[PDB]
């Protein structure tokens, strides 16, 4: 499945993931396509900041689903 | 568009192949037979 991740600059990224991903694994994917350190990187979910070592599926992430990417730099 | 974990009150979502459970708590599960 693929869900978008969108920057609050604008700019946005599909990325391509399956559910069981943890967070790791997509703060992962992220820094591959857009070069960020995933220590740089907080996701956000329909409000919620997503916790590291929990997956897709454990908050409900489904298909086109849309995170933010919020960064502590 | 899926079902809660099966365990007490948890507030995560669980998955068939995990016997019903969010990940972590399919791993407590596992982890006491
Ligand atoms: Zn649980």
């Amino acid at each position: 499945m693929q869900i978008f991740v969108k920057t609050l600059t604008g700019k946005t990224i599909t990325l391509e993931v399956e559910p069981s991903d943890t967070i790791e694994n997509v703060k992962a994917k992220i820094q591959d396509k857009e070069g960020i350190p995933p220590d740089q990187q907080r996701l956000i979910f329909a409000g919620k900041q997503l916790e590291d070592g929990r997956t897709l599926s454990d908050y409900n992430i489904q298909k086109e689903s849309t995170l933010h990417l919020v960064l502590r730099l | 568009g899926t079902s809660k974990c099966r365990k007490a009150g948890c507030v995560y979502f669980g998955t068939p192949e995990n016997k019903g459970f969010c990940t972590l708590c399919f791993i407590e599960y596992r982890e006491n037979k």
